[PDB]
C-alpha cells in the first residue's frame, strides 16, 4: 500500500517536465522515507537522479518498498492534464500492477483519476560518491538557463573557468568564439540567488551543451542552482525542491584524444 | 567526451 | 437581392474559424429571419446547425429564399482578413454568383471589399425533430475544451456516463485508462456555471473524440455550452450566440 | 580604429532581425560621419539601404574608412545572445578581419563579450538619385504589415492606386480579389498616424507581395511607415529609426512589355 | 460502435 | 517582374 498527497502539486508537473526529454522509462523506488529515481540518459552521458522525501509532502504513507517502471513520456502525457493548483495523489496497491494519479481541483467540481500501466524494471543503480568539490557556485536559475542557450548559438562545447575573482563561460564555431564572465555580486542580502563563488582550487573544463540544455529544462522548478565540479569528475547541477528535497544531474567532461 | 560509472 | 450589416464581425469570424475544419463546401439557405446552415461530415457522421436572427443584426434586408454554396475554407481565408472589431457587411445581387464581404475599420480609414466566387450545390438538408433529451449539462466553455484535449491523449473514444449528482467522462488506451468527474458545484456564480443537469432518465453511451475536437472549434463563441443527450441518440452540443442565435453539433453515438 | 557605444541597444537586434531575411552577406561601409550599408536581395530584385548617424550613437570613434563584410545571419545569431535591455558596443581595429561585440547587462555583474570572424566583400555600390514621388502615403507599420499579410493570403502580387480620394491596395487569385482602402480623415497624432497622403500625381502600380513581407519584418524599428513613389520608379518603404536614422527598402515594379 | 448518422434524420 | 538595376547603375 502506497499513497501520497501533495497539495501545490505544480511540483510534479514540474518535475516531470524536466525529465521528459531525457528519460523515456524510469523506475520510482518508492520507499518508506521518500521518493527516489536514479537513470542515466538514453545515450549513456548524463546521470540524473531525483529526490523527494516524505516528509515533504501533505500526506505521505508507504507500507512495502516498491518499483514503480514508469514510460516518463506517458507519465508527463498524463499529468499536463493537470491544473497548476490542483493536489496530487500518487497510489499503488500492494501488487505493483498500475499506479494511479488523482487530481483534486481547488473547487471540488473537479477530480480526475487517471491510471497507467506499469512494467518491472532492474535498477543497475550507480552509487555516487560524496566528495567535497573544489568549486561550488550558486547562481540564478535563470541566468545560468540564459547562459547555455545563448552559448549554444556560438558552438557546441562550453568552457567554464571557476576562478577566485569570477566565473567565466566560453564556447567557439565556425562563426567565431565568445566568453562571458560573471563577479560575484555586493552582498545586497539574499536576494534571488545572489552569485556565491565558494572556491576551494581554480577550475577549468569542458562540456557539451546538448545536455546542459538538456538539464536547464528543471529551471522553474527552483530559483537558485547549484554547479559543483572538480578536476576529471562529474560535473553536478542541483536544483532544490522547496523543502522536498532536490534533483541533481551530473554529466562528465569533454576530452579530447 | 569521458563516460558515467568510472568513479569509484 | 441580400445585404447585412454586422456590428461585432468577431461573430462570422469566430463562426467560419469554427467550422471551417469539419465541412469544405456548404449551402447558406438565407431565410427572412436571418441565415442558417445545415450540413453533414466528410465522413457523414455529424451535423452542424448554425442559426442567426435578424434581430441581432444592425440592417437585415432579404428578398427572396436564396442558397450560397461557398467553399468554407475559402470563407475562412477571407474573413481572417478583418478584425475582430471590424464591422462586416455581406451582399449578394439578384442575378449574381459571387458573394461580396466588406469590412469596415473602427476608426473609418481602412475599408476592406474581397468578392469570392460561389458554387453550386443543393440543398442536401436533414430535418432535424424537436425532442426532450434525458440530460442536458450546462457547463464552462472552457472547461468542456479542456476536458476533451486532456481526454484525447488517453484514448480516442469516450464514455459520457450521467447520474443523479453528476456527469462523468472516461476514456482508453494503449498507455492506461483515465476518467473526470463533474458534479452540481456551488449556487453562487451561474458564469462559471456549475453542471446543471436536469435528470429525466439514466444515461451511459460512447463517443468519438476527434470529432469532439473538431466541435470544441467553437469554443471562444460562448462563455457556456450546454450538452444534451438520451439513451441510443446523438448528443446535442448547443453553443448559444449573444441574441443573434445559436450554433449545434449534433454527433452519432457510438453502439 | 572604430568603437561604437549604444545604450537602448534593443534596436540593433531589430535591425538585424529585419535584415537577416532579406540579405546574406553586405559590406559594413563603416565611415565618419556615420554607418550606412547598401546592397541588393540573392535574387537581385530589392535594395536595401541602411543609414544610421554619428550623433545618434553614444559614444562614437572612427579614423579610417573601413568596409567589414559581415554575414547578416551569423550577426544575427550573435545579436540573438543579448537582451532587449543590455547596452551593446562595437569594436574593429584598423584593418582586421574580426568583429567584437559587448554587452553590458542593466546591472554591472554581468559582461558579455563575443567576438565574429568577420569576411571580405566588395559591394559595388549602385546609387539612388534623390528625386521627388508622385504620392507620399504615411500610415501606421502594423497598420501597412496586416495589410499585407491579408493581401498575401490571396494571391502573390499587388496593385497600389494613389489617386484624389484615396490609396487602394488590390489583389486578385484562385480563391478571389480583395481591395483595401484608406482615407484621409483628421490626424489626431502621428502615434496613432492617421493616413497621410500626399499626393502630387495619381499613380498607380504593381508589385510582389514576398518581398513586402520581407520588408514588414522591419516593423518593431518604427510605428509609422512611409511609402514613396511615383510612375515607373521604385517603391520605396521607409521606416524611420528613432533618432538614430532611417531604413530604405527599395523595390521593382512589376510591369509589362 | 459506429452509426451512421441519417438513421434518425432523412430530410 | 522588373530587375531593379534597369533602374540604378554602378558598372
Amino acid at each position: 500500500m502506497f499513497e501520497a498527497r501533495l497539495v501545490q502539486g505544480s511540483i510534479l508537473k514540474k518535475v516531470l517536465e524536466a525529465l521528459k526529454d531525457l528519460i523515456n522509462e524510469a523506475c520510482w523506488d518508492i520507499s518508506s522515507s521518500g521518493v527516489n529515481l536514479q537513470s542515466m540518459d538514453s545515450s549513456h552521458v548524463s546521470l540524473v537522479q531525483l529526490t523527494l522525501r516524505s516528509e515533504g509532502f501533505d500526506t505521505y504513507r508507504c507500507d512495502r518498498n516498491l518499483a514503480m517502471g514508469v514510460n516518463l513520456t506517458s507519465m508527463s502525457k498524463i499529468l499536463k492534464c493537470a491544473g497548476n493548483e490542483d493536489i496530487i495523489t500518487l497510489r499503488a496497491e500492494d501488487n505493483a500492477d498500475t499506479l494511479a494519479l488523482v487530481f483534486e481541483a481547488p473547487n471540488q467540481e473537479k477530480v480526475s483519476d487517471y491510471e497507467m500501466k506499469l512494467m518491472d524494471l532492474d535498477v543497475e543503480q550507480l552509487g555516487i560518491p560524496e566528495q567535497e568539490y573544489s568549486c561550488v557556485v550558486k547562481m540564478p536559475s535563470g541566468e545560468f538557463a540564459r547562459i547555455c542557450r545563448d552559448l549554444s548559438h556560438i558552438g557546441d562545447a562550453v568552457v567554464i573557468s571557476c576562478a577566485k575573482d569570477g566565473v567565466k563561460f566560453s564556447a567557439s564555431g565556425e562563426l567565431g568564439n565568445g566568453n562571458i564572465k560573471l563577479s560575484q555580486t555586493s552582498n545586497v542580502d539574499k536576494e534571488e540567488e545572489a552569485v556565491t563563488i565558494e572556491m576551494n582550487e581554480p577550475v577549468q573544463l569542458t562540456f557539451a551543451l546538448r545536455y546542459l540544455n538538456f538539464f536547464t529544462k528543471a529551471t522553474p522548478l527552483s530559483s537558485t542552482v547549484t554547479l559543483s565540479m572538480s578536476a576529471d569528475v562529474p560535473l553536478v547541477v542541483e536544483y532544490k525542491i522547496a523543502d522536498m528535497g532536490h534533483l541533481k544531474y551530473y554529466l562528465a567532461p569533454k576530452i579530447e584524444d | 567526451q569521458c563516460s558515467m560509472t568510472c568513479f569509484y
